[PDB]
């Protein structure tokens, strides 16, 4: 419920910790599009602890969201967002035209359209850096065949559904390897001997 | 090629049809390497 | 490199066919001004 | 039961996510072969 969220070139991530996650307020709401999980299922998230909690987000198209399912490829999977493909968290998605699509086209919103080569699992990219896309050198910030490496959204709300932002989380976590700090909503016992 | 080798946490992690696609690897592996002990075995038994 | 263009009212077409694409005269000739592809990305058609 | 029994075409065919459950397909029934192999080996020694 943050005020704004960043550009797909450079999604936040925040480090949750020390703290206990309640998941059914997140999955008993309609409110998300889109709740997809992986390496656990839905229902199952307050039945366990989590060694570290992520959650990273940013904007991105509503038809594109396909490609955020891990080891996939396609722009999005192969230069912007890269999950590992043991990928153990869940995906959450919403339309956003009501917040951030605008009548002007909201040029705000940028994705690395090239780069050098497909990123590692969660790399992140700023770099404004003339991209070389044919075989001639290339210097200063422009030429033929020579990119600038982010291209944006058209996002107005006379576009449809699909054309329409989305807000999108992913929630990252890893389990039973290491020391608890998040845990479900779940009550101790008494422990007999 | 399951998600964990721990059945438990097979059952914690998922529900009753994505923790059972994932368990029915690790019967499928593990009841090929029990009867490859068992071959092992009546071969040995035979040398004995 | 023709003598004389369609014009967009009626546009021309040709069909190009059991032969090699070679992209490499085409995509690095400086001689173009734009050029945008919507499936794919343009070093790899040489391959698909 | 795989796309190919060649597994650098399943390879350059098919993306990760799902050219590793043909790879699987291939892992399995190549280590089905060589178990069925030691298994006669073994068999087969214990005669000689």
């Amino acid at each position: 419920n943050a005020t704004r969220f960043a550009s797909v070139y450079a999604w936040n991530r925040k480090r949750i910790s020390n703290c206990v996650a309640d998941y059914s307020v997140l999955y008993n709401s309609a409110s998300f599009s889109t709740f997809k999980c992986y390496g656990v299922s839905p229902t199952k998230l307050n039945d366990l602890c989590f060694t570290n909690v992520y959650a990273d987000s940013f904007v991105i198209r509503g038809d594109e969201v396909r490609q955020i399912a891990p080891g996939q490829t396609g722009k999005i999977a192969d230069y912007n967002y890269k999950l590992p493909d043991d990928f153990t968290g869940c995906v959450i998605a919403w339309n956003s035209n009501n917040l951030d699509s605008k009548v002007g086209g909201n040029y705000n919103y940028l994705y690395r359209l090239f780069r050098k080569s497909n990123l590692k699992p969660f790399e992140r990219d700023i770099s404004t850096e003339i991209y070389q896309a044919g075989s001639t050198p290339c210097n200063g910030v422009e030429g033929f065949n020579c990119y600038f490496p982010l291209q944006s959204y058209g996002f107005q709300p006379t576009y449809g559904v699909g054309y329409q932002p989305y807000r999108v989380v992913v929630l990252s976590f890893e389990l039973l390897h290491a020391p608890a700090t998040v845990c479900g909503p779940k009550k101790s016992t008494n422990l007999v001997k | 090629g399951a998600i964990s080798s721990v059945l438990n946490d097979i059952l914690a992690r998922l529900d009753k049809v994505e923790a059972e696609v994932q368990i029915d690897r690790l019967i499928t592996g593990r009841l090929q390497s029990l009867q490859t002990y068992v071959t092992q075995q009546l071969i040995r038994a035979a040398e004995i």
